[PDB]
């Protein structure tokens, strides 16, 4: 039995930590909603 | 139940203790999450019940109480923020420049950030605070790192 609990407002934060790269990938999406890499 | 707009954890007491299985967004009286988080099951909010209204396994999305309301889109150029809500941890914003998933049916923004599985459904936002999609359906790339699509629904 699943339940929900509030965790916060949805707002942009000035000076949030900035990280992560920006890869460009060829991918395929199957009927079950799974992504896979195309090589 | 609580109907205030914002980000929510999705919990279950079926397993050991209270376990966070995902996250979602309440907007315009509709609860939005990824299909793999709830598998389309009903949800509780206090003493109230939220019933599924629309869902699609291939898009990996589900809405409760009404139709999908989120329609903002990544502009393809700017940094966005993941409003990560990890299990047992405070909601925290992380800013990043999305990458791209190129598919036979068009290109989708993607965020290269890894969190515990129960973080699925966390919203990705633009500079106006609009939700441009949900985090949690992605792929593991060559060097072993995780990249999530920015998954967005259609507002009819
Ligand atoms: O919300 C999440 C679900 C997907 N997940 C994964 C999946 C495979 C490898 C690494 N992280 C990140 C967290």
């Amino acid at each position: 039995d699943m339940y929900i609990e509030r965790a916060g407002d949805i707002t942009w934060e000035k000076d949030a930590e900035v990280t992560g790269n920006s890869p460009r990938l060829d991918v395929a999406l199957d009927e079950s909603g799974d992504f896979s890499l195309v090589e | 139940g609580e109907t205030t707009d914002g980000v929510y954890r999705v919990m279950t007491r079926r397993l050991l203790g209270s376990t966070q299985v995902g996250v979602g967004v309440m907007q315009e009286g509709v609860f939005h999450t990824m299909w793999h988080v709830t598998k389309g099951a009903a949800l509780r909010s206090g003493e109230g019940r939220l019933d599924p209204y629309w869902g699609d396994v291939k898009q990996d999305l589900v809405s409760y109480c009404g139709p999908w309301k989120l329609d903002a889109a990544w502009d393809g150029l700017s940094e966005v923020q993941l409003l990560a809500v990890p299990p047992g941890e405070r909601a925290k914003n992380i800013q990043t420049l999305p990458g791209i998933f190129k598919t036979k049916d068009g290109d989708i923004g993607a965020v290269a950030l890894d969190y515990p599985a129960g973080t699925s459904g966390s919203p990705i936002l633009d500079k106006c605070g609009r939700v441009i999609g949900l985090y949690g359906n992605g792929v593991v790339i060559k060097n072993g790192s995780y990249v999530s699509a920015i998954t967005q629904g259609k507002r009819e």
